[PDB]
């Protein structure tokens, strides 16, 4: 039956509905209403590419007619949000997602572009870089600005970093652990972090002396804090999935 | 991933997408609630009888 | 109908089947066999705690009746051990539900689950080299590694020592501090070794005690390209 | 997660569990294959019209 055809898609549809509306109760109310609409008139179910597409098509057609994630996605227009989620979470290709939203290919990509810009715009912020090597600092500056972030300054020493922190109030720090010939970079971060809890990424250049040609190679080294439990789980994960 | 083409198209937001997928996977109850099951039954009956 | 009641579990059940058998075509063949037995005699569906539990109960029942409980990805575990592990790790059941699905009492299920975890760790236990000059750090790492059942083949304190130790001992995993003494020759040591053979490396050192109060105790470093850095920044800001 | 309790029970294998969850999520087709669809349809028929229930 149509019912046995739709039922295996409902776990996926419910996730979609929850992610679009921001809660399971809103999500499920829409999925409910969709099933009530089919009980009332089974003819509204489309002849689409396949049942999955048909089910999501109907959901989107009727729609238009945790706290953190919802707060951010709720800033997108309902349609940009749908487009982004169909790709990002629901696992559709572009041709499928566009069929679902009743858009031609160009218009669907325009919606995706809108979602992408809107997300970047929402998280654009003020960034301080702690780095004494100028070429490395400029490389990070370029990367950060390409995302819409404002680099408020580049601090070269622990003292410059703390002064700059207070004059500029960045909301994100990219910091080299090593400055000059010591680990004063992490000290600068520690000083700052008593003032405020702000996200920090520890980063430096991958050393050129180890780079060759003829393979994709890395450009940076990013360092994260771990506790012992995390180290042991990481070791186990690395061996378990070893290439 | 059957998400790798999708993640590529999403550019700088690919890790955001990955994390969202993990979040929705981790938070969703695997069972369909009673109200949705009742609707599936009524939809089955409605097609069966042509109601 | 039972059919509409079972259908929404099939995506999860197929995942479980795939994970237990190691392949989608084999996982699907078992799910098919379960559905076939229901079509032939619908009365076999259990009158159980809930439909999800009853569906998996039936699947595991049919599965156990057709699968010797011997090891061959978790294919080195016995099928029962891998079921116990996966029911908790992937399928999202609590211990009481998993034990009911497997027809085990609490104590037998706990034993089976604990044995599965042990067997995973034993399966991946290997020979490990540490590259670290600071002895307290090196011993902290050595203890973590040994608690996983690994054998530490040695602790190298310099680049030269690491390269020689690598060839003498042939470790299969390296934990390396990028920084040794006043320099960064730890990464060069790893680079020297990796031209010989492709083995997993984890870059690790201690989180400076001078910064701690009473927290994180280690720093792990990974190579990134620019796209990855941009994605990481965006993700870190999106979830702040 | 509603997997957090299970993850604590798996100890040092918690990240193995988490990556396996990601792995299965990412490689599994969201649609049921034709054969399982057909079997659901037969199950519905067996229920409605079959000789083994009333």
């Amino acid at each position: 039956s149509l019912s046995t055809r739709i039922a295996p898609h409902l776990p996926y549809l419910r996730r979609f509905a929850r992610s679009v509306t921001g809660s399971q109760s809103s999500g499920d109310a829409y999925v409910s209403a969709m099933l009530e609409a089919l009980v009332a008139d089974i003819s509204i179910f489309p002849r689409a590419s396949c049942d999955r597409i048909g089910t999501y098509w109907l959901f989107c057609h009727l729609f238009d007619q945790e706290q953190k994630t919802s707060a951010k996605l709720s800033y997108l227009t309902p349609r940009a949000r749908q487009a982004f989620l169909l790709i990002a979470v629901e696992g559709f290709n572009e041709q499928e997602a566009s069929e679902i939203m009743n858009l031609d290919a160009r218009d669907f990509r325009k919606l995706l572009n809108q979602a992408s810009i809107d997300i970047s715009q929402q998280i654009a912020t003020q960034v301080m870089i702690i780095e004494d090597e100028p070429l490395i600092a400029m490389d990070i500056e370029q990367m950060v600005e390409s995302l819409g972030h404002q680099v408020v300054g580049i601090a070269r020493t622990r003292k410059e970093a703390v002064v700059m922190y207070h004059q500029k109030k960045p909301r994100l720090i990219l910091a080299d652990i090593q400055l000059a010939d010591n680990s004063s970079g992490i000290d600068a971060v520690n000083d700052i972090l008593q003032n405020d809890r702000i996200p920090v990424i520890f980063i430096t250049a991958f050393p050129e002396r180890l780079l060759t040609g003829e393979r994709p190679e890395p450009t940076f080294l990013v360092t994260k804090p771990f506790n012992p439990d995390m180290v042991k789980a990481l070791i186990s994960q690395a061996l378990f999935f070893k290439e | 991933n059957h998400f790798t083409f999708g993640d590529d198209l999403l550019g700088v937001n690919s890790e955001i997408a990955r994390k969202l997928r993990q979040f929705y996977l981790e938070i969703q109850e695997e069972a369909l609630p009673a109200r949705l099951l009742e609707l599936l039954e009524r939809l089955e009956q409605a097609e069966r009888f042509g109601l």
